[PDB]
């Protein structure tokens, strides 16, 4: 049913919309950008003699193009057939790639959202989602991109992250405030990230191995994901997805730059709240994978050795976890799941470790901050 | 009995255009060396400008069913609608294909159509489909039909692009009707006889001088005159002439006595013509018309003209034979007979005198396919390098 639909659509090219008819077209990115201005203008968006009374034409065009791209991406053949080398599957994917450029998809993903904002009175003025650009539009873009073009280049992965993904996670982390959490835009952005953007990064976990020189972007991604995980309004399934993605990326991640998130970990874990499950699991798996980096003086030749700053942080982590766990009341899963974490930290820690006499001075006050932690 | 197109036949793909409310017939053309991309060659004004069908002829290698083509890719038959066909450029020897690269001629959903060296892959293969309900899938293809060609690789139609100011050929989702004209049939071609479109040498009655232009002394205007030389000129490429008929369809047919044709110098790409002063001088394609460039072969100098015999479709009957038949060139309109002026590397000038001399007969010899290929390559490369030198000098 997919090959037939693709063939009928290509035989009738007018079904692709004026942007993608080819003759005198402007491209999907230009069409969405023009739909932005159409949505901004009242006269072009509405009749002018909510939705039932006034169909928002900008959103209508946006949704039409998003639905077309989504349908084509779903029509894309399964990857197992391409691995088997099936000629029809290869031909169909080639046709879809010719139909839709990758640059247009990257641009549409790069298109930014308009954040909801608080007002003078203290009321959150909420932009009408049905009027403008919605996260599902980019969710369809991502589905097409990962089902047709494929995401298999490390450089392309980093480029896509920086241009389009990381800003959305940063926006979600900024909206994660309790007053602005209830906004429908926050809910839709959470759905978009947890369904399209983040599982894509989960499936792209192995590619993250060669990210040594782009330390800043991966550190920002890690920190934004952790901040999103420390969110009140996230559902149970969304929390499961974010936990799985973060633990998948951390495992493949280089051991070096993740101490920038360990520094927040040593401050958040000893609280032993319900939010601390994913953090301590991350500590467990990371320390079990990188035990010989810490204990053995040389470590892995490619990885290197500790800077003794990470050694001090792990000492603080270990002792804080031990004290909090000792004074903590007995909870079944908490002490079932903390045993591997504490044990792995102890094993990683060198027995001969000189504790540094240098205390840290003037730490990140955002880290000591807890009411928003900024 | 309507004859049917069959494999191993030479055909030209022609499409009709409607620029400013007139129908002009355009044939698909390509050039082997250099530009791989195909273009269009006009055949409507054949009386004013000669058509170059040597770069428009294609051969039907194999006609296969879609499933047979799929099985072969996984690993003389009459063409049927819906079959997969292979087209090879007769001149270049490379096959038609979808280049998978676009010139960005304002059509984002389009692919350029050109020639490809290798036959592997589905880019070279094309599927022929009926134009209207008069034909049907599985039916035999008639010599006179309109065909829409769908590339197997991209499911795109062989399309004539009106969008650009210049008419182009490309693989697009819009369909353009193509009509196939049979040029020649190899199996029905009698060996040793003259066929239309043959590169050949005019050996004069002494069997040791050829009709040729002056040597390449770098004088292009000096190259224009025509005369007789003997010796190595019979082995050089400066004495090669291609016999082009005045008809587009069935151009590769046995030439009969009295049939008009045009003689083109392969090296210089210029056509033999009779000026008003009775002196032969090579003209350019732009100003080579039927009035001056038409010539015929006569069995004897006897004055009883053959009148008018209507050209017959098919390969025809073989009359003029290579190396033994004696031919006399007569200009169609003036009626003059080609002869040697005998004014005195003989360099004996050739003029046309309606009385003529007694040993005016000329024998015919075939140039090798390698020789013709090399001569055309030399002409193309000379043109390109001269353009490059002019640009560098500017």
């Amino acid at each position: 049913n997919a090959n037939v639909v693709v063939r009928l659509l290509i035989r009738r090219p007018e079904c692709f919309g004026p942007a993608l008819r080819g003759e005198g077209g402007n491209g999907l990115l230009a069409a969405m950008e023009e739909a932005i201005k159409i949505a901004e203008d009242p006269s072009r968006d509405g009749p002018s003699p909510e939705e039932d009374d006034t169909i928002h034409m900008g959103n209508a065009i946006m949704t039409f193009y998003s639905a077309l791209i989504d349908l084509l991406g779903r029509c894309a053949p399964e990857m197992h057939l391409i691995h088997a080398g099936k000629g029809e599957a290869i031909r169909i994917r080639s046709i879809l790639r010719s139909l839709i450029p990758l640059g247009d998809l990257v641009g549409v993903i790069s298109i930014a959202f308009q954040m909801p904002t608080i007002a003078k009175d203290g009321n959150v003025v909420e932009p009408d989602m049905s009027a403008g650009f919605c996260p599902d539009h980019k969710a369809a873009m991502v589905l097409f991109l990962d089902r047709v073009y494929g995401i298999e280049v490390q450089d392309f992965l980093l480029h896509l992250l920086e241009v389009g993904f990381l800003p959305d996670l940063r926006a979600a982390a900024s909206l994660d405030t309790a007053a602005l959490s209830a906004t429908d835009m926050a809910l839709a952005l959470n759905r978009y990230l947890c369904t399209a953007v983040l599982p894509l990064l989960t499936r792209c976990a192995p590619l993250f191995a060669g990210t040594e020189h782009h330390a800043s972007l991966i550190d920002s991604l890690l920190h934004t994901v952790y901040r999103l995980s420390k969110g009140c309004s996230l559902t149970k399934a969304q929390r499961d997805s974010i936990e799985v993605c973060l633990l998948s990326i951390c495992g493949q991640l280089r051991p070096s730059m993740m101490q920038h998130l360990l520094r927040r970990l040593v401050f958040d874990v000893p609280l032993l709240n319900e939010h601390a499950k994913m953090p301590l699991k991350l500590l467990t798996n990371h320390y079990e994978r990188c035990w010989k980096y810490y204990c053995l003086p040389g470590g892995w030749g490619n990885f290197g050795a500790a800077s003794e700053e990470e050694l001090h942080l792990s000492r603080k982590l270990f002792w804080g976890i031990f004290d909090a766990l000792s004074q903590k009341k007995y909870e079944q899963e908490l002490f079932k799941l903390a045993l591997p974490c504490l044990s792995a930290v102890a094993g990683a820690l060198p027995p001969d470790y000189m504790e540094s006499n240098y205390v840290s001075m003037m730490e990140k006050q955002s880290s000591m901050d807890s009411e928003g932690n900024f | 009995e309507i004859q049917f197109l069959r494999t191993d036949d030479e055909v030209v793909l022609q499409c009709t255009a409607t620029i400013h409310k007139e129908q002009q017939k355009l044939c698909l053309a390509a050039e082997g060396f250099g530009n791989r991309l195909c273009f269009l060659e006009s055949t409507s004004n054949s009386k004013n400008v000669p058509p170059d069908l040597s770069i428009c002829t294609f051969v039907l290698e194999q006609s296969l069913s879609v499933r047979a083509l799929q099985e072969m890719l996984a690993n003389h038959r009459t063409l049927l609608y819906g079959h997969a066909i292979l087209l090879r450029h007769s001149y270049s020897g490379m096959y038609l294909c979808c280049l998978s690269t676009s010139r960005s001629s304002t059509d984002k959903l389009a692919f350029d159509v050109g020639l490809q060296e290798d036959t592997t892959g589905e880019a070279c293969w094309w599927t022929i489909h009926p134009a209207s309900k008069q034909r049907s899938e599985g039916e035999k293809v008639r010599v006179g039909d309109d065909l829409i060609l769908v590339s197997v690789s991209s499911e795109r139609y062989l399309h004539l692009s009106y969008g650009n100011g210049s008419l182009h050929v490309d693989a697009a989702f819009q369909q353009t009707l193509w009509s196939v004209a049979p040029i020649s049939s190899g199996s029905e071609a009698a060996q040793g006889y003259l066929i239309g479109g043959d590169v050949l040498r005019l050996l004069h009655g002494h069997m040791d001088e050829c009709l040729t232009v002056p040597s390449g002394e770098h004088g292009e205007e000096q190259r224009r005159t025509v005369h007789y030389e003997g010796g190595a000129v019979s082995v050089h490429a400066r004495s090669l002439w291609r016999l082009e008929t005045l008809r587009v369809a069935w151009s590769g047919s046995h030439i009969r006595w009295g049939q008009p044709f045009r003689l083109r110098h392969v090296t210089t790409g210029k056509y033999l013509s009779l000026m008003e002063d009775k002196n032969l001088l090579l003209m350019d394609k732009e100003k080579a018309d039927v009035k001056s460039t038409a010539f015929t072969f006569r069995s004897s100098k006897e004055k009883l003209d053959v009148g008018v015999r209507k050209e017959v479709d098919g390969m025809g009957t073989s009359e003029i034979k290579y190396g033994d038949s004696v031919c006399y060139i007569q200009h169609v309109d003036t009626g003059l007979w080609l002869t040697y002026q005998s004014v005195d590397s003989i360099q004996r000038k050739a003029i046309m005198h309606h009385e003529g001399h007694m040993d005016d007969g000329i024998s015919l010899s075939r140039s090798q396919h390698e020789e013709s290929r090399t001569a055309r390559v030399i002409r193309s490369t000379v043109f390109l390098f001269n353009r490059f030198i002019r640009g560098l000098d500017a």
